[PDB]
């Protein structure tokens, strides 16, 4: 998505979490902006030494390496529950004889 | 696009105080961090202080630390520089600056190229 | 009725001439609306 | 064990052509696929092109596609990189690489760690 999610000067609208106390669980979403306590000293919502903002921008420029260029990703997960299956395929017809 | 307008510079005696303001206008929802820089005549530009827009946390260069307070008003879209115990070295043109860039390490803002600059306001510190 | 997570609605409209007494007659209610809700229903309230 | 020796690098003007060779020696019955990578000074290594040893099918990165041709000689135990329409971005050290790993999806070879590397050959693209 270099054509869409990059611009001259660098697109910084896209962020990523750089720090976290633990790994995420499957399909866990963490959107917290709590100041990451890297050390033993509580941050009390104050950044500084061993007190970092957990998020950081992507440097998306049109001139960026393919590795560093933006890529749009959609993950499709198929929920199966004890409830009617409502998402089905097209099931194509044939002519009648 | 944003435009930055400094104000509150001028003459003051060494050991006294001054308050610089900088008003942000344009796409202000895009401000990630703000900074103050200074440049005496004939010497290179120098980082003074930075503030993260969300959180309000401040990073200062060693030369001003404990003398200067950076602060922000999200509502009024303005960054302040409270200069106390003014000295010889403080004399310079002061520039405020904006970046749309989120850096995890607040210290990054000392060295990181900002996106927009003010025209600047002159500070001058009298000899006793 | 709600069976196997399908809400099944059956309906009929008949012209009547009785105000109080429930009218005596035979009618069959044709299915119209089937909802794939999978929602547990143990209670309901009418809206007027 | 295999050893890889690149050759045919050097200076050429933008819009012109160059042909890199890489000779495989050692246990060559073990070659599954070959690749070319490049690395300009001060930027990270980057995948260029891969070829499956059996079949001869080629995968290219987007930056070189339609300009570069990877090819192999099973008999002579050598992979070739035909670089046409050379550009600014092409300037870099080029490395050939071997893996003994069979991957179904040829694209895998863009991202998959190779087993052995050459010392490299320098390419440099002149300014008009
Ligand atoms: C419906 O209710 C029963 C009784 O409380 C319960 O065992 C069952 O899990 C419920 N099913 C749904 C769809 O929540």
């Amino acid at each position: 998505s270099n054509n869409l999610d990059s611009k001259v000067g660098g697109n910084y609208n896209y962020l990523y979490r750089l720090f976290r106390k633990s790994n995420l669980k499957p399909f866990e979403r963490d959107i917290s902006t709590e100041i990451y306590q890297a050390g033993s000293t509580p941050c009390n919502g104050v950044e500084g030494f061993n007190c970092y903002f957990p998020l950081q921008s992507y440097g998306f420029q049109p001139t960026n390496g393919v590795g560093y260029q933006p890529y749009r990703v959609v993950v499709l997960s198929f929920e199966l529950l004890h409830a009617p299956a409502t998402v089905c395929g097209p099931k194509k017809s044939t002519n009648l004889v | 696009q944003v435009q930055l307008v400094e104000s509150g510079g001028g003459l003051m005696q060494a050991g006294g105080s001054l308050r610089l303001s900088c008003a942000v206008s344009g796409r202000t929802f895009s401000t990630a961090a703000m900074g103050w820089f200074r440049q005496a005549p004939g010497k290179e530009r120098e980082f003074v202080a930075a503030i993260r827009w969300s959180g309000g946390s401040a990073y200062y260069a060693d030369s001003v630390k404990g003398r200067f307070t950076i602060s922000r008003d999200k509502a009024k879209n303005t960054v302040y520089l409270q200069m106390n115990s003014l000295k010889y070295e403080d004399t310079a043109v002061y520039y405020c600056a904006q970046t749309r860039v989120t850096r995890s390490l607040l210290s990054d803002y000392a060295t990181w190229p900002y996106d927009y600059w003010g025209q600047g306001t002159q500070v001058t510190v009298s000899s006793k | 009725k709600n069976i196997d997570g399908y809400f099944k609605i059956y309906s009929k409209h008949t012209p009547i001439n009785l105000v109080r007494d429930l009218p005596q007659g035979f009618s069959a209610l044709e299915p119209l609306v089937d909802l794939p809700i999978g929602i547990n229903i143990t209670r309901f309230q009418t809206l007027l």
